[PDB]
């Protein structure tokens, strides 16, 4: 049961659009969480009595720049970890969180990046999803693009959101065509890709690394919201999306008995489990989050109203929800995270604000 | 028809 404990403000005054706990943070070590917003990334350190201590920032030498994803990985050589953030200038940096140097950037995609993600096997492993209508897998040890997932049949507006399952073995994409597209990333083809991405060095050889062109989705629909959808998340086999329609839909491919892995390129059916209700979130870009272990679903709405989802319970549409609000949280909430271990929740604002929630 | 920000 959450109470809020504290709250504060970046000077910056311009929306957080993302926050990302830091889940790869050693034993011992007390809980940091990343912001994201204006040109700027910042770490803080939960301690108690509420105290969200301010550590350091990286802020972009690019006064135009606006970050709007972060996501943590580790160093797979040194166990450090890392934090990679992009935003509008379509750039992704890989950034110490200790020191908060740059350690290297990517430049690819045609636009903005909307999101960025970790596979859950391999800490070596980004995708990216773009404005540009692709989604693009890199390699961030031998710095290789793996892969485009683009295309006439890919989608055909910017890409907002998207999740790999459990074992990363596939990908959900969404974005502002209505769509969600299932992309398997375990074919002969990919797991050759990502094989020889790893053998490449440009040093030992003379050729450039060449990327995966993958121009068909190994499912599509439409069916699901009828405006933009901003945010996905696998749940097992089945998939949890919003649109700025007010609700999340648990859904998932084919029909209520299809195995997930049966589902072929031309599926025309989808099946529909559940669909979480809220209020006051009819603007894009509003994410919900999950727990660790998935047991939890957080969203936050546009007048700073927090809605949380007991997802421990047999069924989908049997999800327990709970309310969290504050009347000095008045701001849009644009993401929400748990600590690892599910003890804090810490929920980010269109006016720089941060609120924490402690269980 | 869809805003990013509240007007």
């Amino acid at each position: 049961s959450f109470k809020c404990v504290n709250s504060l403000k970046e000077d910056h005054n311009q929306p957080l659009f993302g926050v990302q706990f830091n889940w790869h943070s050693k034993e011992g070590d007390p809980l940091v969480f990343a912001t994201v917003g204006s040109n700027r990334v910042t770490l803080y350190e939960c301690h108690s009595q509420g105290e969200i201590r301010l550590l350091q920032s990286y802020v972009d030498a690019d006064a135009d720049e606006n970050f709007y994803t972060c996501a943590w990985t580790y160093d797979s050589n040194t166990s450090h970890p890392l934090l990679a953030v992009a935003g509008s200038r379509g750039i992704i940096r890989i950034i110490n969180p200790i020191t908060m140097q740059c350690i290297k950037h990517y430049v690819g995609h045609g636009n903005a990046i909307n999101e960025l993600k970790f596979h859950p096997r391999d800490p070596n492993l980004l995708l990216s999803v773009s404005k540009d209508h692709a989604l693009r897998l890199w390699n961030i040890q031998t710095d290789t693009l793996v892969a485009i997932f683009g295309g006439v049949e890919g989608h055909r507006d910017e890409v907002l959101s998207a999740d790999y399952d459990l074992l990363g073995e596939k990908i959900m994409s969404c974005g502002m065509d209505h769509s969600l597209k299932l992309w398997r990333i375990n074919s002969k083809r990919m797991m050759n890709a990502i094989k020889e991405s790893y053998d490449y060095n440009p040093n030992k050889t003379n050729r450039p690394f060449i990327s995966q062109k993958i121009h068909f989705p190994d499912f599509s629909t439409r069916d699901i919201h009828r405006n933009y959808v901003d945010c996905v998340r696998w749940l097992g086999d089945l998939i949890l999306s919003k649109s700025c329609e007010n609700a999340i839909v648990c859904w998932k491919p084919g029909k209520m008995e299809d195995d997930i892995d049966k589902i072929k390129p031309s599926e025309s059916n989808v099946t529909i489990l559940g669909r979480f209700d809220y209020s006051q979130c009819d603007i894009w870009y509003m994410r919900f989050s999950t727990d660790f272990w998935q047991k939890m679903l957080a969203l936050g709405n546009q007048v700073g109203k927090l809605y949380v989802w007991d997802l421990e319970v047999e069924d989908p549409h049997k999800a327990k929800c709970t309310t969290l609000t504050h009347h000095k949280c008045g701001a849009a909430i644009r993401q929400t995270s748990f600590s690892r271990d599910s003890s804090i929740l810490i929920a980010v604002c269109d006016d720089a604000s941060i609120w924490r929630w402690d269980r | 028809r869809h805003r990013k920000v509240l007007r």
